[PDB]
């Protein structure tokens, strides 16, 4: 159906496909950038993306002073708590691998401590 | 001075702004000066049960 | 605002609606005062029982 | 040979003589039914908290028997793992135990297969004759040596004590005696300090089994392999993690919330003691 | 038997189930055996609760006149008292675990539920006695087991004791209390009543269940969920909230000390709740330890990560 | 991939002359090959020189130790590359710098990627997180990139000996605050056991 921009309703969803994993993987973009990469007016990214801010569907916020918007990465103390639990997973995938590769080598590792 | 509220006069524009403290610099230095005043209270009660144990009542009169 | 509806401050100065995003705390900083005040006349009672 | 005493591990098994009921009540009944005494198979439980092992009490094996070797039921066991996972994650596994004598070669075979489940199995043997000197009741660990160019699996006997935790003691003398227990010391500050005690020794052990592995592919042991370096080079670049400026004006603002109510605490803990004083003293040596 | 009730069998299952006698003496139950390893699994779980109810369920099997208890799990309800009928959530835990004992050959079902009632001692109140009366005809046999969390710390008893509400149509005219114990000065004229609708049963232990074997392979991948502490983010909203509370008992305490609880004619008997200082001093120190220990699972944490650094 | 890498190193190995001139470009053009120290060593690559045959030896050594504006100075020496040689580049640029230093600042990305935006500096990096090459976190605040996880570039022969060093200290470290814990937990038991005699023979003794 005519959905603003295009001659599709896919014209609509695309745009608001790409709000959302913008917010994960791009930093900070301006209002002038960010409609020139979606083929779209600076006056239609700044609408669209205060209706997902509105609903709960996208986080971030919207700069009206200088015109930049910026996107929520999580930081500060949620940030420590990740990287712990991801260093933590590492070594647990690579237990794995070397009791599967080597079985004997884990029972040869684990009485060298015991015997200091 | 006798309202509650807390706004400051900038007489270089003729603007009423607002020049506020942080809340962790009112907050730690109020506790710590009360907590003061309590370590020096009591150990001052001390002194004055000191002399109520070894039969040492009020003689300045 | 003062209906607790809409929060921020309002600038007239500069036109701009001020939501300082990364404000000061104000949920745990009103416990510690009212627990020194407490304190504070807890010390004179238990004090005045001794002269 | 079978027993040598290769490495002596420094851990410290807080056995109980609790443990040494359900391994008669099994040998008594296998007995009676079948009318010879054969070896009867079990399994070790207990609580491992890093470098001290606490075995409660026992268990039997549900486990099948062909021809020569024991098949665990992996099957039935990994089925209530998905459902088990949603409710507690405590009280470890230890090994198994048997009723014999003297090390067989054919045990040898058996105990290959519990290290496939547990990187650090046990291994029990129950003799009817003196050994110890309270029950006679010995440990053995899994300790593998090269015999001649051939690596058998041997074992080695350790020294176990008695109760090692004081919120854990209170808890097993009140199950065999089934009757009372003396007022003594719970221990709170105990109880606690185990979530943090535990965590550093399981720490240093995921170390140790990755630190030989990576330098015995620099030395000669482990071949040569790119796969190895490239997936080990960036695994402890990471560390350490968020260490930056962010970190640091956030560990210390949260340091300073807790510290500041520290303050607060402590002097009412004083006000306690100081009242109790003040009503004993106003009265007794004051009079006014 | 002796050597039989220490393992599982299918003839004693067998025996028992398809001829119910329960259906003809309620007063069948006389001792319950509680397994040694699940007795850790129900005093670990209430005590996390603090001063809330929380309520599980029990699996195990029968022989004779003797309960056994084996494997017991947790449950998400907040307690019995609070939620009326808290065996509707523990529909789904039965329904998954029935199917997948009969393809194997295996006949343990339901054996009963178990909770906690901290503060007014191990008792059955007016509710927990009409919700059971109703499961014990659909789901038998049950057995409602009390565990006292916060009474082994001060006075290092460890309280235990089961027991079971008759039903309609068998309750005594007049029956003392089985199992006594300690409660305070506000609920104790309802235990010399509602001590007639239950009965206590002499408790034992044995060694068995089976739930204490399979969560050391679940460790061996799910430790990397073990250390996630940090306590000081987690419920961070009721340490705060706790310091509300601690003003409303401080205020409390000031006029205790300016009135005084010693008059003339009528002394250490005046106000309602006495000693308000002794109290307030425990609830000052509930917010400090609870502050500092979600802190002593952050520093340990840059002790031993953050101190390595890189060359 | 992982299984590529071991397909590349054998046809190598058996044939030489012309036919190992094309296969330099057949592996640089087909992705999943990340790692060039394995093929750099080796002595049939050395012996490509005199015309073009040179120009296929310095575009190798420049995509194990050079970045990406080391390849823009002399472009003209070099031959090109299409629309996923030069992607392949822009990874190995993350890649080396994280190897001297923990954070890069994004004023150092955006000079040697050569970009405008932030969104579009990043558009390169994001791409490797899927494939299991570049895996880390995005800081805001600070403008920096901490990256955890990347590749090793070659085979690791000269800052291998980070990897122990690293490993070293993480188990000889935790035996220090082992030490601490354990005399933590003596001193706090011992206090109570303390405190719980001389609170019980204090108040026995005010009967008699």
């Amino acid at each position: 159906a005519t959905t603003a921009d295009g001659s599709s309703i896919l014209d609509r969803a695309v745009i608001e496909h790409n709000l959302l994993s913008a917010s994960k993987l791009y930093n900070n973009i301006t209002f002038e950038e960010l409609g020139a990469l979606l083929e779209i007016p600076a006056a239609k990214a700044e609408k669209i993306a205060s209706q997902m801010i509105t609903e709960g569907r996208m986080n971030g916020f919207i700069d009206q002073i200088d015109g930049i918007v910026h996107f929520e990465t999580r930081e500060a103390l949620p940030t420590w708590d990740k990287q712990i639990q991801s260093l933590c997973f590492q070594v647990n995938n690579l237990l794995e691998k070397i009791s599967q590769t080597a079985p004997e080598w884990t029972a040869q590792a684990m009485e060298a401590q015991m015997a200091q | 001075l006798e309202g509650l509220i807390s706004a400051r006069v900038d007489s270089h524009s003729k603007i009423l702004y607002a020049r506020d403290v942080d809340q962790r610099s009112t907050t730690f230095e109020k506790s710590l000066l009360m907590g003061k005043e309590f370590q020096r209270r009591a150990k001052a009660m001390m002194l004055r049960a000191a002399v109520l144990r070894n039969q040492i009542h009020v003689k300045s009169p | 605002i003062l209906d607790n509806t809409i929060h921020g401050r309002i600038d007239q100065v500069n036109q701009l609606l001020e939501l300082d995003h990364q404000k000061r705390g104000g949920a745990r900083y009103t416990a510690l005062d009212k627990w020194t005040n407490q304190l504070n006349s807890l010390n004179q009672a238990v004090v005045s029982k001794l002269a | 040979s079978v027993m040598a005493c290769g490495v002596t591990g420094s851990v410290s098994v807080a056995l109980h003589p609790l443990v040494i009921l359900n391994i008669s009540d099994h040998w008594i009944r296998m007995r009676s039914q079948e009318g010879r005494p054969v070896q009867v198979i079990g399994a070790l439980i207990g609580k491992q908290e890093g470098r001290n092992i606490e075995v409660m009490n026992s268990f039997e094996l549900l486990s099948h028997t062909v021809e020569e070797k024991i098949i665990i039921d992996k099957e039935y066991y990994y089925t209530k793992e998905e459902q088990f996972k949603q409710v507690f994650k405590e009280l470890e596994f230890l090994g198994w135990y048997t009723t014999g004598g003297p090390p067989d070669p054919s045990d040898i075979h058996v105990h290959k297969q519990v290290c496939e489940i547990i990187e650090s199995p046990l291994f029990l043997k129950l003799n009817p004759m003196t050994k110890h000197t309270d029950l006679p009741v010995s440990v053995f660990e899994s300790v593998i040596d090269i015999i001649n160019g051939e690596a058998t699996m041997l074992f080695a006997e350790l020294t176990y004590t008695l109760a090692t935790e004081e919120a854990e003691r209170i808890g097993v003398d009140h199950v065999a005696r089934m009757t009372a227990t003396g007022s003594g010391e719970n221990s709170t500050v105990a109880e606690h300090l185990i979530a943090q005690h535990s965590a550093i020794k399981m720490l240093h052990s995921r170390v140790k089994l990755i630190l030989e592995y990576v330098k015995a592919s620099e030395a000669g042991e482990v071949p040569f392999n790119h796969e190895i370096l490239r997936e080990a080079y960036a695994l402890c670049h990471c560390l350490p993690v968020l260490s930056t400026d962010k970190f640091k004006t956030d560990f210390y603002d949260q340091c300073n919330d807790v510290g500041l109510m520290a303050y607060l605490g402590t002097i009412t803990k004083t006000c306690n003691t100081m009242n109790q004083f003040v009503n004993k003293f106003n009265v007794l040596y004051d009079r006014q | 038997s002796i050597d039989e009730i220490y393992k599982y069998d299918k003839k004693q299952q067998q025996e028992i189930l398809a001829a119910k006698p329960w259906t003809k003496d309620h007063h069948y139950f006389k001792y319950c055996k509680i397994s040694a390893l699940a007795l850790l699994k129900m005093v670990m779980h209430a005590r996390s609760g603090g001063n809330l109810e929380v309520m599980g369920l029990m699996l195990g099997k029968v022989d004779g006149e003797t309960m056994i208890i084996m494997d017991s799990f947790a449950l998400p309800v907040e307690g019995t008292e609070t939620r009326v009928n808290a065996q509707a959530a523990a529909y789904e835990y039965m329904a998954a675990y029935i199917e997948n004992a009969k393809q194997v050959g295996r006949l343990e079902n339901a054996i009963g539920w178990y909770h906690s009632h901290p503060g007014y001692g191990c008792w059955l109140s007016g509710i927990d006695v009409s919700t059971q009366m109703l499961n014990q005809q659909f789901q038998e046999p049950f057995v409602a087991v009390v565990i006292d969390p916060t009474r082994t710390i001060s006075a290092g008893k460890v309280n235990l004791g089961a027991f079971r509400t008759y039903p309609k149509g068998y309750k005594p005219p007049d029956e003392g209390p089985s199992e006594y114990q300690t409660i305070p000065l506000n609920k104790i004229e309802d235990f010399g009543v509602h001590c007639k609708q239950y009965y206590a049963l002499e408790v034992s232990y044995f060694k068995s269940s089976l739930d204490r074997k399979l969560l050391e392979l679940l460790w061996n991948k799910y430790w990397v969920n073990t250390l996630s502490s940090s306590s000081l983010l987690t419920n961070a909203d009721y340490t705060t909230g706790q310091v509300f509370d601690l003003s409303e008992k401080l205020e409390q305490s000031e006029a205790q000390l300016g009135r005084g609880s010693f008059m003339l004619g009528l002394e250490t008997h005046d106000r309602k709740s006495e000693d308000k200082l002794a109290k307030a001093t425990r609830d000052s120190c509930k917010t400090t330890i609870e502050a500092i220990h979600g802190l002593m699972s952050q520093v340990i944490k840059d002790k031993l990560f953050n101190q390595i650094n890189i060359s | 991939s992982s299984n590529l890498l071991e397909q590349f190193i054998l046809l190598a190995k058996g044939t030489s002359g012309s036919a190992l001139t094309a296969l330099i470009s057949q592996v640089l053009e087909a992705p999943g090959v990340y790692v060039f120290g394995e093929l750099l060593e080796l002595a049939n690559v050395q012996e490509l020189a005199e015309g073009a045959n040179a120009a296929y030896l310095q575009l190798l050594n420049l995509f194990a130790y050079g970045t990406y504006p080391d390849y823009i100075a002399n472009k003209e020496s070099l031959p090109e590359l299409s629309t996923a040689q030069q992607n392949k580049l822009k990874h190995l640029t993350i890649v080396s710098l994280a190897s001297r230093m923990k954070c890069i600042p994004y004023s150092v990305l955006l000079k040697d990627l050569e970009m405008r935006n932030l969104r579009e500096l990043e558009d390169l990096i994001i791409e490797a997180v899927y494939t299991d090459i570049i895996q880390g976190k995005l800081d805001q605040r600070n403008q920096l990139l901490e990256v955890d996880f990347c590749i090793g570039r070659d085979i690791r022969k000269k800052d291998i000996n980070n990897i122990v060093k690293t490993l070293h200290e993480w188990c000889d470290g935790c035996e220090a605050v082992l030490l601490g814990i354990e005399q933590q937990v003596l001193r706090a038991n011992q206090y109570k056991e303390n405190h719980n005699r001389t609170q019980q023979q204090v108040e026995a003794e005010v009967t008699n």
